[PDB]
């Protein structure tokens, strides 16, 4: 609703100051292209932004962001891009990003390949590595595959 | 990971077939690329990514892997093609590099002429003395040249070059340079090149005499 | 051989501290990869959160990251979960966890115990002329007025440790003693009754200097 | 994001009845792999399954659980008597390590309603060492829950302790309830155990004496 | 687009360490990353180290773990190399190039940095002629040269007739010799015919030590 501001009041969050009609109004929620602004009666009209495009904050903006369209041949999407987010890429599945960078690190690196005879702690595959300690029985360790445990 | 260049010269004729065998020591899975270098220019990548042509990159070249002794293949040949070919992993922080690779062609064998070249009075008078070897328009590269002097045998004392193959007879060329003191030169009378090629039954000297 | 040994009993009062030793055994020390698990009276197992030693890194559990600290030493074979305001719902069989074995030892008996460290009243009941006229014998040691739970009950009879043919219960007092007590019952049949003609019952407690053994026989 | 929840919480059934558990999961039971365990009442818990479909090496495979998807399962055949425990899900290969939320396996023994076998439990050398005696009733064999004991019809209360029902291997319950007293008080004053079964609608006193 | 230039050669006395300058445009600096591979002329490229300008990280290659310096300075978008106590056998081609996306592939390449390292001085080549073999000028063909020896640094250029003979010339590069300067040969075939009448003259010509010489070939007597 059009709530007029008055000297020496601070217009409340989620309403900023339009200087069109110079009168606070509601914000649209992050997902949402301002097309109409502010008048002395109509408030933001919201509307959904369209696709690969969006906005991760409350915003009044008539233009949406723009995320990726793909990360390659490889390199699978472990967060989809949606109206709330980017297309965040990895390094292609069963594989380790060791370097990092906005989304998409500079240098991946192989799962790992340790033989039987060590044991992948976790594989933190957005932004760490497998490892590869020890337990050379462990339960039945025989395979020198490292994408698992010491599982047999 | 130390990617090397099974073949760094090989032989082919124009529009013919070949495959370059660039290997490596660990497995990159899709991480192979592709590297040619013209000679004095700087080098240009062919194939990354397994197949993935590079852009505007002349289709004839074509191959990928996934394992450990990679290979790819050319259909077309063409002079220009002539270069150096090499490759580098995207594996692990240790990148490599191949060796290289040098395509030749194999068209008909030619013959060198062979000159030898005495000093000159006026390098008689600075003190130093140099006497050259010349092989001209000789086809394929591989020559060799035995410098002799009153027959005996000189190593470590002379240099050669050879120059690009020429765009309109596509011949070769080689120089080789022996440098000797004055009193050695002096000290001696007898001074012959012998020059060793396939395009010769045996081998060709060139001698003068020093008087 | 591989455990988890650590520290005794301790009757820390709530907001007290004091180190818990983990002491790898057996296995290679590592120290790369330690958690720590425990587990609140019959509560549901909580992660306490893990660590590497060797690389000087802490990865805790986000909830119990307020808590977090523990060290160790590669030359030892020992690791210690630091531990700073000690509540009684902490009280739990600490083990000293890890990955690459995902195997818990004893626990660490914690101890944080608002009342006195008291000893336990011990009495024996022998079982009613009637109960051995049924045909079945039920002799009964109680203890009365203890604290805290932890305590060892066991039977001794031809002066033998007696195992599988036993059942205990507790009891909780909060309203003035705030203590605890035990209801142990050990059954039997009559032919092995009169045939073994002694029985004791023996209780072990961090409250008394030495376990109690208090005997009775027909007579 | 890290959730493990359990499926359904209580378990009773009689030997011979099959099982059927449940974690519910986010990103870890299928591709990405968790674990099964068991831990003994007030004891160290232990690995059963470890790759979702592998059992613990060297024990009898009556643990027939191989769930996948978001939620995976246990089934036993003949469910034993070890086999009545708690039972967790683990959610490894993830970045925080976390554990699940217990099943507890309660044996189901089909009872019958039966009244209490209150026995007097006499002092006879209880009383000489620690100068207070303590007195009670032995309730025994008695089905089902609850059953209330009063002393001496609630004459006093000041030192009487009521112990839990516990359940015996014939299916029924037995419960002690004692009280100390002095051996001044002892020798004189009469002190009856007064129990009430409502269950069963009977109710017994019995007479106590050193 | 990971443009990629580097700087020429360059020649100090050995001892003292130079610091390189792979500077680079046409794409975000910290978006990308410069390796370090040179490319020593008849020894494949071998790689000196990679360095993160972003996030500052280095990983320096553990044949120049520490002798290597990969340094870089943020605003220039160029990595600052430093192969402490250039030696004779560092003396070499050095190149760097990168990559545009996330798995690494050197799509881009630098013109190449060259380096050399001695302690001679610019001097001037001598010119010698090289006359054709006497027992020679009756067998329809025969050949005649001059000779560049001991100059410092490289190129010189060669012309004969004054650019009026082209045909038959080769012009070899150069070789660098033990006593620390460059030598090389031209020549050229001419009908034997007429070598006592056509006069053979070659021009050579030193720009970095300004030394212009004519040189005449004439048979020997």
């Amino acid at each position: 609703t059009p709530y007029a501001p008055e000297p020496g009041s601070t217009c409340r969050l989620r309403e900023y100051y339009d200087q069109t009609a110079q009168m606070c109004c509601s914000k649209c929620s992050p997902g949402q292209h301002a097309k109409v602004f502010c008048t002395k009666t109509s408030d933001t009209v919201c509307d959904s932004c369209e696709d690969s495009t969006y906005t991760q904050l409350w915003n009044w903006v008539p233009e949406c962001l723009s995320c990726g369209s793909r990360c390659s041949s490889d390199q699978v999407e472990t967060q989809a891009c949606t109206r709330e987010q980017n297309r965040i890429c990895t390094c292609r599945p069963g594989w380790y990003c060791a370097l990092s960078k906005q989304e998409g690190c500079r240098l991946c690196a192989p799962l790992r390949k340790c033989r039987p005879g060590f044991g992948v702690a976790r594989p933190g595959t957005e932004t760490s590595d497998v490892v590869c300690k020890p337990c050379a029985p462990g339960t039945f360790s025989n395979t020198t595959s490292s994408t698992d445990i010491c599982r047999p | 990971i130390v990617m090397t260049q099974s073949h760094k010269f090989m032989s082919t004729s124009v529009g013919d077939r070949v495959s370059i065998t660039c290997k490596a020591s660990q497995d990159v899975s899709t991480a192979v690329a592709w590297y040619q270098q013209k000679p004095g220019q700087s080098p240009k990548l062919l194939i990354y990514w397994t197949s993935t042509r590079h852009t505007g990159v002349p289709d004839r070249f074509t191959g990928s892997g996934s394992g450990t002794d990679y290979t790819l293949t050319i259909s077309s040949v063409q002079a220009e093609d002539l270069a150096l070919y090499y490759c580098q992993h995207h594996y692990s922080t240790p990148y490599t590099f191949g060796g290289g690779t040098k395509l030749e062609i194999q068209r008909t064998v030619a013959a060198p002429s062979v000159f030898i070249f005495p000093p000159s009075d006026e390098q008689l008078k600075s003190g130093t003395a140099s006497v050259v070897c010349l092989l001209n328009n000789f086809y394929p590269r591989e020559a060799k040249v035995q410098w002799k002097v009153d027959n005996a045998l000189q190593s470590g004392n002379s240099q050669e070059s050879v120059t690009e193959q020429d765009s309109k007879d596509s011949t070769y060329s080689l120089s080789s340079t022996l440098t000797l003191s004055k009193a050695d030169y002096e000290k001696h009378k007898v001074y012959a090149c012998e020059v060793t090629h396939q395009g010769l039954s045996s081998p060709v000297t060139k001698s003068f005499n020093r008087g | 051989e591989v455990q988890l040994q650590q520290s005794g009993a301790e009757l820390v009062k709530p907001g007290a501290s004091v180190k818990l030793s983990c002491t790898p055994s057996g296995f290679n020390i590592k120290d790369t990869y330690m958690h720590w698990v425990k587990q609140r009276p019959e509560q549901g197992l909580e992660w306490i959160g893990r660590i590497d030693p060797a690389n000087g890194y802490t990865e805790y559990d986000p909830k119990f990251q307020d808590k977090a600290t523990i060290t160790a030493d590669t030359s030892s074979n020992t690791a210690y979960l630091q531990l700073s305001s000690l509540t009684s719902e902490d009280t739990a069989v600490y083990y000293c966890a890890d990955t690459q074995l995902y195997y818990w030892g004893q626990g660490t008996t914690l101890t944080v115990s608002s009342a006195s460290v008291a000893a336990p009243s011990v009495f024996i009941f022998p079982p009613s002329d009637e109960q051995l006229k049924s045909g079945t014998a039920s002799v009964v040691c109680l203890l009365n007025n203890f604290y805290p739970r932890e305590a060892k009950v066991q039977w001794k009879v031809d002066n033998a440790l007696q195992s599988g043919n036993s059942q205990e219960s507790v009891t909780e007092q909060d309203s003035k003693d705030s203590t605890y007590s035990l209801s142990s019952t050990l059954t039997l049949s009559k032919a092995d009754y009169e045939k073994h003609k002694v029985y004791a019952c023996e209780v072990t407690h961090q409250g008394l200097s030495s376990p109690v053994t208090k005997s009775f026989n027909r007579g | 994001q890290i959730v493990l929840t359990q499926s359904p919480a209580i378990m009773s059934a009689s030997l011979g009845e099959r099982v059927t558990m449940t974690c519910t999961a986010s990103s870890s039971v299928s591709s990405t792999y968790l674990h099964w365990y068991q831990q003994k009442p007030g004891s160290s818990p232990k690995l059963w399954i470890y790759s979702t479909s592998n059992l613990a090496s060297g024990v009898p495979a009556r643990f027939s659980g191989s769930g996948s998807g978001t939620s995976y399962s246990l089934t036993i055949s003949n469910m034993e008597a070890e086999d009545a425990a708690t039972y967790y899900c683990h959610q490894y290969h993830r970045s925080p390590l976390t554990f699940g939320a217990g099943t507890k396996l309660e044996l189901k023994s089909s009872a019958s309603t039966k009244g209490p076998s209150v026995f007097p439990l006499a002092p006879s050398s209880k009383s000489t060492s620690g100068g207070t005696a303590a007195l009670g009733c032995l309730v025994k064999d008695y089905f089902p829950e609850p059953v209330t004991v009063s002393w001496n019809s609630g004459a006093l209360t000041s030192g009487v302790h009521t112990f839990p029902a516990v359940l015996q291997s014939s299916g029924l319950y037995s419960l002690s309830s004692v009280v100390t007293v002095p051996s001044s008080s002892l020798g004189t004053q009469t002190y009856i155990c007064n129990v009430n079964h409502k269950p069963s609608n009977t109710k017994v006193d019995k007479k106590v004496e050193p | 687009k990971v443009q990629l230039q580097q700087s020429g050669a360059e020649l100090v006395k050995p001892g003292a360490s130079v610091k390189l300058s792979c500077k680079a445009s046409g794409y975000t600096f910290t978006e990308s990353i410069i390796h370090w591979v040179k490319q020593r002329s008849g020894q494949g490229l071998e790689w000196i180290g990679w360095f993160y300008p972003g996030s500052d990280n280095i990983n320096y290659n553990e044949k120049f773990k520490d002798k290597a310096t990969l340094t870089a300075d943020k605003s220039s978008s160029t990595v600052y190399m430093e192969l402490t106590r250039l030696t004779s056998e560092d003396s070499a081609v050095y190149f760097c190039a990168s990559h545009e996306g996330p798995y690494v592939y050197f799509d881009y390449w630098g013109q190449g940095t060259t380096l050399t390292v001695s302690s001679a001085s610019t001097k001037g080549p001598s010119v010698f002629p090289l006359a054709p073999s006497s027992k020679s000028t009756s067998g329809g063909t025969a050949a005649l040269g001059c000779l560049v020896k001991d100059y410092f640094p490289e190129p010189v250029t060669v012309s004969w007739n004054s650019g009026a003979l082209t045909s038959g010339v080769h012009t070899f590069p150069a070789v660098l010799q033990s006593s620390g300067l460059y030598s090389l040969s031209s020549v050229v075939t001419v009908p034997s015919s007429s070598l006592g009448t056509q006069t053979y003259i070659c021009n050579v010509n030193h720009k970095p030590s300004n030394t212009k010489v004519d040189k005449k070939v004439e048979p020997k007597s």
